[PDB]
């Protein structure tokens, strides 16, 4: 999905 | 505009 | 956008609208959807609101117009300055929306991608910045999202184009020569995209320039990867 994670 | 640095601003 | 040309349905899922209702609903600032329930967008656009219950983000959206008084908005739990802000073109233009609801994703709505901080030695040849802001100055807000590409300019460059301002590290540059093609008011907050690899990153932040898209003088964007530790402390809380 994506290098940088953001958690919801 | 009073700061020509802020027209893309507001 | 000055010298930009519009988007279409679902071409950048990412940015967002953001309205004030106060005195009057009003579009104030682009921003970036950085995950289910975060909006990336520039300190600067909040001078003049004391309370996030006279903010809406508004995604999904290619027309102004498409905004009426029964459409979803998605409200504001939370505003996020970055403690040393103080100006625009002082750095630290940089601010987090936590949003009170989750957001759905979807052709319409997505999020956009941080810059791994691992991956400053790249050069961006694919830079865009996007707005509903004027194309010209003393204009009115454009309808349909616009787009326009940039190039980024070296630090070296623009600090030679902006005598009396320090251009420091966390700032980036992008605009052409002779001018023509820039974010002007309204577009800022919105992100400058980069496309690498195949891959869209969220490269910076649209937060000053001397007027707009005025030849030799780029605008200036809070150079995200700069604050990604600062981003995750942030959305990572515990
Ligand atoms: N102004
Ligand atoms: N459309
Ligand atoms: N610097």
């Amino acid at each position: 999905e994506c290098t940088t994670k953001i958690k919801p | 505009c009073v700061n020509i640095m802020c027209c893309r601003c507001p």
